[PDB]
């Protein structure tokens, strides 16, 4: 993505495909490496009646 | 018949109830008492049994067993060991005080029925195990039996009947659990007052391994009116299967707390309307009646206009008689706070032995100290429901049923009362 046109045409050329619209290294687009504290879900057993083990 | 109560003064069994009387020999023989006890003596357990049987008489302990059903298990021969007539006299129940008017001021009434209850049952001698917080009722019980003893009505020839038979008193210590049956054979026998497991029930296994009938003070107090008047006599009063009269305590949140006898079936309404001077601030000013002593789960308003004061139409109104105490509680009461405390009566009032009580009433106590101030969510109502549903039935005695049953009451007639309170805790606190 610091490809110079020149060789962005050419190498898209070359391939035949267009290169810059999927590159396969990545940039500032992916998921930060800093994110915030969840609050992961319970089960459907995590209640206070109607709970019995056995059934 | 078919209405109930007003009961005539000729038709009391408990005369000199209020004290206006002699309490003594020669008021109780001015009154009825120790009359022609050697004629019901010498008519053999049987006739007395029989009569018993005939009356209808249930247990006014609290459980309504037939006591002429429950007397007749002593009726079989000895096999070395004595046998014991036990008076249950702790009365540690809330909104319950009847049988400390009676030890008070019929004694001898008491001490005549340990003695033909104790014939009926074969008995050596009677242990009233009288509350130790009942301490002027037992010097005064102590008193009339000295006087049943110097005028020879009991003892060494008991009524001159050839029949000998003794009359001990014990004292309680201060412990709620020690009226249960077998709690109090434990508490006789000078041992914490733990309930035993029943089998062996104590006409097989009871006070020092002796058959032992234990009963009510109420329930033996009434059986030389029994035996003298008849068993027709006592079963024309009341319902089939709800026989006698009764002594009922209105108290509470009402305008003249009072003990007075009543016939059987009588209206909760007529009973607090006409004895008790009704609630403060009229009838329509009610919420609530636990209606026999804190074990039975309240009713409110709405089933109170047509109820009746015995055990069936109790039990039919998903409650129970108990030891048919009304405590009333009008439209003022914050009614969580009074269970609460009730709740908190049955945690500090009970023996430890086994794990459903000993735990779940002190989790329920904690439960019901954060419904007061409502620092809950209504997932924890339910929950405390089933925490019942764990008491009720898997305890040894019925302390876990009588600490369980209060909760249920309260939760099944005023949930929406318990969710508006935990509800405005959060909003004026979230
Ligand atoms: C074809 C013959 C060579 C022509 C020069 C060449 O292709 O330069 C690369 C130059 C940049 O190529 P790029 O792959 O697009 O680089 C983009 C980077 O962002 C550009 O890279 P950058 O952003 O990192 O820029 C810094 C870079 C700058 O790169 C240069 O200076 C390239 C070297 C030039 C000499 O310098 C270095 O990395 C230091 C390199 C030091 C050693 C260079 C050795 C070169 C061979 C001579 C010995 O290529 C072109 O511009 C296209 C070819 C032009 C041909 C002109 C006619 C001949
Ligand atoms: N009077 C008071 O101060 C208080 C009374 N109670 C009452 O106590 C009751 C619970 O006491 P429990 O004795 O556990 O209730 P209940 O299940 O046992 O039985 C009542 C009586 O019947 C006898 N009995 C029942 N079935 C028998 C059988 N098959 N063979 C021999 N005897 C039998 C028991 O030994 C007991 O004396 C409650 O209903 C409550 O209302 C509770 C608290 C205080
Ligand atoms: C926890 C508990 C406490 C009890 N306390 C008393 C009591 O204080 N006085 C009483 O007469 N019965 C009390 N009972 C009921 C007795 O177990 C028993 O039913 C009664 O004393 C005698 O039975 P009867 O009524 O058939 O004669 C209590 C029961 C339980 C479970
Ligand atoms: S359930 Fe409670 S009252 Fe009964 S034996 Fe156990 S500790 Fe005692």
């Amino acid at each position: 993505a610091s490809a110079t046109r020149l060789i962005q045409g050419l190498r898209n050329w070359a391939s035949g495909r267009d290169l810059q619209a999927k590159l396969q290294l990545r940039y500032q687009e992916i998921s930060k490496r800093t994110q915030p504290p969840p609050k992961l879900p319970v089960g459907p057993s995590h209640r206070l009646s109607n709970n019995y083990y056995c059934a | 018949k078919t209405s109930f109560g007003s009961l005539k003064d000729e038709d009391r069994i408990f005369t000199n109830l209020y004290g206006r009387h002699d309490w003594r020999l020669k008021g109780a023989q001015s009154r009825g008492d120790w009359y022609k006890t050697k004629e019901i003596l010498l008519k053999g357990p049987d006739w007395i049994l029989g009569e018993v049987k005939t009356s209808g008489l249930r247990g006014r302990g609290g459980a309504g067993f037939p006591t002429g059903l429950k007397w007749s298990f002593m009726n079989k021969p000895s096999d070395g060991r004595p046998k014991y007539l036990v008076v249950n006299a702790d009365e540690g129940e809330p909104g319950t005080c009847k049988d400390r008017e009676i030890i008070r001021h019929d004694p001898h009434k008491l001490v005549e029925g340990c003695l033909v209850g104790g014939r009926a049952m074969g008995a050596r001698a009677a242990y009233i195990y009288i509350r130790g917080e009942f301490y002027n009722e037992a010097s005064n019980l102590q008193v009339a039996i000295r006087e049943a003893y110097e005028a020879g009505l009991i003892g060494k020839n008991a009524c001159g009947s050839g029949y000998d038979f003794d009359v001990f008193v014990v004292r309680g210590a201060g412990a709620y659990i020690c009226g249960e049956e077998t709690a109090l054979i434990e508490s006789i026998e000078g041992k914490q007052g733990k309930p035993r497991l029943k089998p062996p029930f104590p006409a097989d296994v009871g006070v020092f391994g002796c058959p032992t009938t234990v009963a009510n003070v109420e329930t033996v107090a009434v059986s030389p009116t029994i035996c003298r008047r008849g068993g027709a006599w006592f079963a024309s009063f009341g319902r089939e299967r709800n026989s006698g009269t009764k002594l009922f305590n209105i108290s509470g949140h009402v305008n003249n707390p009072c003990t007075v006898e009543e016939e059987m079936s009588v209206p909760l309404k007529e009973l607090i309307e006409k004895h008790a001077g009704g609630v403060t601030g009229g009838w329509d000013n009610l919420l609530a009646v636990i209606p026999g002593g804190s074990s039975t789960p309240l009713i409110p308003k709405s089933v109170c206009e047509t109820v009746l004061m015995d055990f069936d139409a109790l039990i039919q109104a998903q409650t129970g008689l108990g030891t048919a105490a009304v405590i009333v509680m009008d439209r003022s009461t914050d009614i969580v706070k009074a269970i609460a405390r009730l709740i908190e009566f049955y945690k500090h009032e009970s023996c430890g032995q086994c794990t459903p009580c000993r735990e779940g009433v002190d989790w329920m106590n904690k439960v019901m100290a954060r419904f007061v101030r409502g620092d809950a969510r209504p997932a924890e109502i339910d929950s405390l429901w089933e925490i019942s549903k764990q008491i009720e039935g898997h305890t040894i005695c019925a302390l876990g049923d009588g600490a369980a049953w209060p909760v249920q009451g309260l939760i099944r007639h005023f949930r929406p009362e318990l969710e508006e309170r935990m509800q405005r805790f959060a909003q004026q606190h979230q």
